[PDB]
């Protein structure tokens, strides 16, 4: 068994696949339970879905050997909040392909067609969807004054749309004060992105 | 530079109710997590409650859960603490807090952490007889 | 009493450029008889423990385990672990408050004196708490003049350039600027572009 | 959108050297990871090399490592490919790329991913004679 030591972590509100193994014991002979949320067998793995952030989850394991159930040592794991996501603008290119804008230049038509802001981890793992609760767009007038405009949930408000519509090529605005929520039930403030109108 | 000023403190009988208010100066109230801590004589400072930027997430200390309620009014730059079923153990100086202006999550653990709040009020005395 | 291996698959990975302690165990075999090799970096022993320090991100690491007690040379399996890049850090401004305490600005309001005394930008995992150190390679500051034009100003590595300092010095209370194009490097040897932060002058 | 135009391609003898150049339009060159892909007749497109925003990190295909060098000149909005010890297997159309304008890491895996680059050049033909 070759196991990285810092691995007793589960994320709340998502499926956590766990490899539970007993040396020399076939998968079907291994049975496992959890004291926090659910632990479901799926193929050669056990899927943990814990519920409260900052709590501990104890996994109890039994192995069948002939006509006897052997109790294994219990394992304690830390239930953590999910990592915080990053904002992006989901748009469709001229070929109709879905793309994620993560900073730099973007056309006015693409911004408006997106209709709002999204938030996700910038990584293949985990299998997680986050929601944008609210955000602000900060625009700059000819006098160099900042004009913060409040959203309509994850969607652009009518005031935001009008401000975007009157922006010329090379003009910039900022996606700020982005509040995101995850399936762990946690609300987080995430960083800004600059949008340069192309 | 945000300044917090509490009001509504005073003497109340056991079983009674009292609402505390905390007005924040400036025009950035909506960018803060707002909360309350309390300090009783000869006791450690205790976290009472805190409310997320949107109001969609609230954390309460176990000792006040189901008795105290927090709410925010962004239009008035005010956070409120409604205390109900007041006990002599609730006698303390109540201090309003504001923090979490930058990026980061609002967990039970971070809500309870006094170091997560840059702005602290003046404190208001609540005496439960 | 008997030991079951309970390993979350999302956590059963190696990270390039850091200490990766690995518990390598053979049932009924004492720590002193276990011997291990790796095809990505080093695998040195810290008593009962094994520390893997892989170098190539994305390449799989092969852990060969051998022991001497039985026949001649007992060959074990032969395990493979994924070598991942470290997570990407977030920018911050490290400043000292009036009491001399070190603080991390992560967005919102900050005094001009605190910004200038910081002298530049930093990058770290928010978590944090210690744990991995990242470096700011370069960044831009975007200012807005009296004509409403955006003025992007290039840094001097992790430090503010003289042009950036002059722009910060002439900002009035309530004026805003943006920390953008932040390039950060980690001990995994990876360079990453990280998100922006807004700075409101106090 | 950024336009990329390559130059310097042509016929070269085996063992020889050749430098390709790729000029980018606009004033945002420094915000991109710059690179090269190549396409030989009857072969899959191959990643060649890419250089990070700062120039401090570079990824090379195993087949070109120690033979090809990439460099960038932000002042000239130009990325260069210095090819040395050229082999007949290096005969291909070389296309300059620009990407990674948004947040994200520059790893060997992402450098090799054609989807990570929004801007592609015109291609330049390099012929290596035996």
């Amino acid at each position: 068994s070759v196991a990285p030591t810092m691995m007793n972590v589960l994320y709340a509100g998502i499926d956590n696949p766990i490899n539970i193994a007993v040396p020399g014991v076939a998968q079907q002979n291994v049975s496992a339970t959890i004291n926090n949320g659910t632990l479901t067998r799926r193929g050669n793995l056990w899927i943990a879905r814990p519920t409260k952030v900052g709590s501990e989850a104890i996994i109890s394991v039994t192995a069948q050997s002939g006509g006897r159930t052997i109790q294994m040592a219990k394992t304690t794991l830390r239930v953590r909040a999910l990592p915080d996501p990053l904002p992006y603008i989901e748009y469709k290119d001229v070929q109709g392909n879905t793309k994620r804008f993560k900073g730099g230049r973007l056309g006015k038509r693409e911004i408006l067609a997106a209709g709002g802001i999204k938030a996700a981890l910038d990584d293949d793992l985990l299998e997680v969807n986050y929601t944008v609760v609210k955000f602000q767009l900060v625009f700059y007038d000819s006098m160099g004054n900042s004009i913060p405009e409040v959203s309509d949930g994850a969607s652009f408000s009518e005031r935001q749309k009008r401000q975007i519509q009157n922006l010329g090529k090379g003009k910039r605005f900022y996606v700020t004060e982005v509040i995101a929520r995850g399936p762990d039930g946690i609300e987080r403030k995430i960083p800004a992105i600059e949008v340069i109108v192309n | 530079q945000v300044q917090l000023v509490e009001s509504g403190g005073g003497l109340v009988q056991a079983g009674g109710s009292l609402r505390l208010s905390c007005a924040a100066s400036g025009r950035t109230f909506s960018s803060y997590v707002m909360g309350w801590f309390r300090q009783a004589p000869g006791k450690e400072r205790e976290f009472v409650t805190a409310i997320s930027w949107s109001g969609g997430s609230i954390h309460y200390a176990d000792s006040v859960k189901g008795r105290f309620t927090i709410s925010r009014d962004n239009a008035k730059n005010t956070v409120y603490l409604q205390m109900n079923s007041l006990k002599p153990e609730d006698t303390a100086v109540y201090t309003c807090v504001a923090g979490f202006a930058g990026y980061g999550s609002f967990t039970s653990r971070s809500a309870r952490d006094s170091d997560k709040y840059d702005y602290w009020g003046q404190g208001t005395k609540v005496t439960v007889s």
